[PDB]
């Protein structure tokens, strides 16, 4: 699962909300 | 040749209820004029589990303005409680502001929003379900992922 949360939020940081 | 350089962000929104808006006193620099709007949103990761339930607090539109360095101080009211779950309610999430102009974003200050019960019990054992109305939004000014980009403000 998606256990690792930072990471999640390190993509829609880095451009993954745009 | 940006048109507006965020610089400072006072984040006052620091832990607080969850049910409290996400209150940002962004200090920016309008570095150039302006000609169309500045669109600040702010994005809280709805799950930190499933990215794409990025939610939508507020967007606040400073208009056409001749620079100036100065702070405006933004407020949103929180995301939808049943979007969130488990590992993102009572864990780490993201907030992030990215400033929009002509819908190309140039900032975007991803602030870890740690979601922790606000009554010490709850901090001392995690209720199994995550309780929105005892969550509390630290937002980890210790943490502001500032990803800033380059757009074209005009039309080249």
């Amino acid at each position: 699962g998606a256990m690792g949360k930072d990471i999640q939020l390190a993509r829609r940081i880095r451009g993954e909300r745009a | 040749m940006a048109k507006v350089q965020v610089n400072n962000v006072v984040v006052l929104d620091n832990p607080s209820p969850f049910y409290n808006p996400f209150q940002f006193e962004i200090t920016f620099e309008c570095i150039e004029d302006l000609s169309e709007d500045l669109e600040w949103k702010i994005i809280y990761v709805g799950s930190a589990e499933s990215e794409e339930y990025d939610q939508v607090l507020d967007s606040v539109l400073v208009g056409p303005v001749p620079a100036g360095r100065h702070m405006f101080v933004f407020q949103a009211d929180a995301p939808n409680p049943g979007l969130i779950p488990d590992a993102d309610a009572v864990g780490v999430t993201v907030v992030l502001i990215t400033c929009t102009y002509r819908g190309q974003e140039f900032i975007r200050v991803g602030y870890y929003v740690n979601n922790e019960y606000t009554e010490t019990e709850l901090r001392e054992n995690p209720p199994v379900k995550p309780d929105f109305s005892k969550l509390q939004r630290n937002i980890l000014a210790s943490n502001p992922r500032v990803t800033r980009f380059h757009i074209n403000w005009e039309d080249n």
